[PDB]
């Protein structure tokens, strides 16, 4: 028995992968800003 | 009911096949250059 | 990529292979399916020969097609009528699956000459399936009477061909093609296929015939439709050529046309003079569209058939439908107008919509299409002896 | 292999372009008696750590991780590494510092009455993202300052506790009867 | 000399008549259409498929005929007195059926050493390998007491090996790298394809023609028709694989696609499941192309085998195959018989066809019965009259 939560398990990876997603996006933006000006 | 299951036994040849073509075809344009 | 063909037909037979894992479980109708067989493998095969050059794809890629189709269409259909569960195989589940590999390769004439190996595996897989649903919805959604499969078969693999090759077009093609010419030997050759289809098209028309009454008319109005069909295939041959000269094309192929055209009526009571009157027709029909339609195909619809499959199997597969309609007008048949009728337009319009789909994802450069001037030319996929 | 290009993911684009290449050989190579004879050898040699290993983590983890997961794990990495890796003479296992490591979690998630095995979905978590910057950066131009020095007492030293452990298992049978 | 082969063949006719009378006299149409396939098989199929050489189609289609119509005779009679245990027996289509396999035998032979033997040769071939072949499938079928109901061992595999061992023997110095007639051509080809295709679709009822009415006789008619079908795929896949850009060869399309049928006889019957069935075929399509691109070129330069259909790679390996697939299939439980006896068949299989071919092709190798010159060698003008226009 399995305690039951509002996100099922593709949607929470989903969820946990695109926020991965967005902050490996902001890292490179900010190196990619960096090194220029 | 079977119309479902031959539609997903052809996805997942489609899938299959494009996905190995697709890293082929990834692996070619990486490798040319 | 050179290694495209070799993987997709190891990925396809591990898939026949997992498929049959499955859903597959385990002899007085043996001998008519191996009539059927011989019709499939040397009638179709050796009757495509007459190219000139393209005679090893011809025999060879029927093989390869048909031994693909018989597995294919065997787990679709199968699926089909046991609605997802596991089935059984006896001897009616590989004649129908001789039957979807026959329908693949009236496509495969349409578009002979001009697609690669890879291409008639994947035009196999997509075909089927669209076959296989059209000809469960005609048994028994509608549940017309289609024996002999003049609709569901030679109808719909003709307008499927067509609708692939018409979608296959290439401008190049289109005021014709030096290798896309017959040879003296290649028409002997092909006069084989020719003769096995026409000696073994009543057990074609009555293998899955209701034992009785309807497998021995479907055995005989088979028969005296070929013989009918014959005598005026030769006869308008030689009245739409110069000086009455025979053609090897007409008599390769509209010979055959009474076989298609009485598939429908082949088990009702039409009598054998019923069923001579609809071989002669067929006979002339086949006859007029070579002549006349083909050209008028290739040149102003672009749509360019190679073996001249709509003259086969379209025109005498619509004529065959539009007399089981006829027939069941005069009390032939106790099946209705109205399904015969959506039998027809059912078959036509499924096999244009599965033909265009097909042929657009047979269009992606992907699958070592042949170049214009590598049409109909074995040595694009074989290699070719030095003499003949 | 371990210049810096200052291209993001430069050093992964130039380890596909150098491999990669070479895909068709790195099949035809391995018809030889020697390769069919390397294969039986590692099989054990992989094995069997897999199956100890595995009977440790169980009793160490309350068999929240065990034999039949490593096993499934091992085989699975290892096909996919021989399959896309650019060095497939390399081994994918479990080992010995990773047993530590398991062992210190679930103390850790015992203590702290947290689930053992979802600490781990989340570490496996954080583990991503941090792979996915090195190789983004080229972190792993910084394997250049590892001369043979730290390589050759890296190697020495496990295979001496490979060796030690080996006499070890060997001493506990004895004992045991 | 000029009468050795009009004398040899009507003196061995007489012989057969009197052998008929002394021993021979008189469910048949329930089996007929399955032994009119076999037929179909032995004297069209077999026949059609070694005409892929240029010049020799005459004889190869022509001495097809020779050793069949003399090997279905004699079989007739050598399987009936072993069986009869030397009492005058009776005839039925399971006689027929069985004297065609053991001229399918001969004709497998045949295939090693076309090109390269007289009709006279052949008539020799045909009576001494008739009477091994026949003791070998009495030795597995009634004393070991195995199930090779299609006959991978009994058949394919003794008659391949058999064929090496005459070819081994008959070796010709100046035929190792290569002849200029022994080469295909376009029509020579298609007429290949004609056999090839006659094989492959009546193989079924060859695998089935002897199995017991009812579950057996259908699940070998099943079990031969889908590995048939993965045969072909695999055989096509493999060809495209192993050859230069990727062209098909003719070679293997015509004679691999026939592994499935080949490899799947001795677990025909059994209840392997069709998926199991297309595993065989899928596997024997494999083997039988590599063999035909690695095999058959060390053969014939390294161990001087020169073996002109590649029947090595067609009958020999797939037929190995089939009766170790046999074995794996009785340890599954499929079968009944012991893992033992199977194994037992197979090596009396090869054994008997290396010992009975190497005194046949010592026999074969006197010089008596007019053998074609290294330059002759695969050219009907030897032996027959050939049209000016091809």
């Amino acid at each position: 028995v399995q305690l039951a939560h509002h996100f099922s398990e593709p949607e929470i990876t989903l969820i946990i992968f695109g926020v991965m997603a967005g902050v490996i996006g902001t890292i490179l933006l900010i190196s990619y800003g960096i090194r220029r000006l | 009911a079977p119309v479902v299951i031959i539609l997903i036994i052809l996805c997942v040849m489609a899938g299959i096949i494009g996905t190995i073509l697709l890293i082929s075809y990834s692996i070619r344009r990486l490798i040319k250059a | 990529m050179r290694f495209t063909f070799p993987l997709m037909a190891i990925v396809l037979e591990i898939a026949m292979i997992v498929l049959f894992g499955l859903f597959v479980e385990y002899f007085e109708l043996y001998p008519l399916f191996q009539d059927v067989h011989v019709m499939i493998f040397v009638g179709f095969g050796f009757l495509m020969t007459f190219l000139k050059k393209y005679g090893f794809s011809s025999v060879g890629i029927n093989l390869l097609v048909a031994a693909l189709g018989l597995q294919w269409g065997t787990i679709v259909q199968g699926i089909l009528q046991s609605q997802g569960q596991k089935f059984n195989i006896g001897i009616k589940n590989m004649i129908n699956a001789d039957f979807s590999a026959a329908t693949v390769l009236i496509s495969f004439g349409a578009v002979l000459g001009k697609t690669s190996p890879t291409q008639m595996l994947i035009m196999t897989i997509l075909e089927i399936v669209f076959f296989a649903h059209n000809e469960y919805l005609v048994s028994e959604i509608f549940k017309a009477s289609d024996i002999g499969a003049s609709m569901t078969i030679h109808a719909f693999g003709a307008y499927f061909g067509l609708a692939v090759a018409g979608i296959l077009y290439r401008s190049g093609l289109r005021k014709g093609h030096e290798n896309e010419e017959s040879a003296y030997y290649s028409d002997l050759f092909a006069m084989i296929g020719t003769l096995f289809l026409w000696m073994f098209w009543p057990s074609f028309n009555s293998a899955i015939a209701e034992p009785g009454d309807k497998q021995c008319r479907a055995i005989v109005n088979t028969y005296f439709s070929l013989a009918a069909c014959v005598l005026t295939a030769f006869a308008f041959s030689s009245l739409v050529e110069h000086r009455g000269k025979l053609n090897m094309v007409h008599i390769q192929n509209a010979t055959l046309a009474g076989g298609v055209a009485v598939g429908t009526c082949a088990d009702m009571a039409i009598h054998p003079f019923g069923s001579m009157i609809i071989g002669s027709i067929a006979g002339m029909v086949s006859v007029l569209g070579y002549k006349f339609l083909t050209p008028l195909f290739t040149t102003k619809l672009r749509i360019h058939d190679t073996c001249g499959v709509h003259n086969l199997h379209g025109l005498p597969g619509v004529v065959g439908g539009l007399a089981g309609i006829v027939a069941v007008a005069m009390g032939a048949s106790n099946t209705s107008m109205a399904m015969q009728a959506a039998a027809l337009g059912s078959s036509i319009g499924t096999a244009v919509v599965g033909g265009l789909m097909t042929g657009l994802i047979l269009k992606l450069p992907l699958w070592g299409q042949p170049s214009d001037q590598n049409c109909y030319d074995d040595s694009v996929y074989w290699k070719v002896p030095k003499t003949r | 292999p371990l210049q810096q290009t200052g291209q993001l993911f430069g050093g992964l684009v130039r380890d596909i372009r150098r491999r990669y290449p070479y895909y068709l050989s790195d099949i035809t190579d391995a018809f030889s008696p020697q390769v069919l004879a390397a294969v039986i050898f590692i099989y054990f040699a992989a094995l069997s750590p897999a199956i100890t290993f595995g009977g440790l983590l169980g009793e160490k983890t309350r068999n929240q991780m065990g034999v039949s997961e490593l096993l499934i794990s091992t085989a699975v990495q290892g096909i996919l590494f021989a399959l896309l890796g650019a060095q497939p003479l390399l081994v994918v296992g479990f080992s010995g510092p990773l047993l530590v490591f398991e062992e210190a979690f679930f103390s850790f998630c015992e203590t702290n009455g947290l689930e053992y095995i979802v600490g781990r979905v989340w570490i496996g978590f954080w583990l991503i993202l941090l792979v996915v910057l090195v190789v983004a950066f080229e972190g792993s131009f910084l394997v250049r300052f590892i001369s043979r020095y730290t390589q050759e007492i890296f190697s020495f030293l496990i295979s001496l506790i490979f060796i030690y452990e080996t006499f070890s298992k060997l001493i506990k049978i004895f004992q045991d009867h």
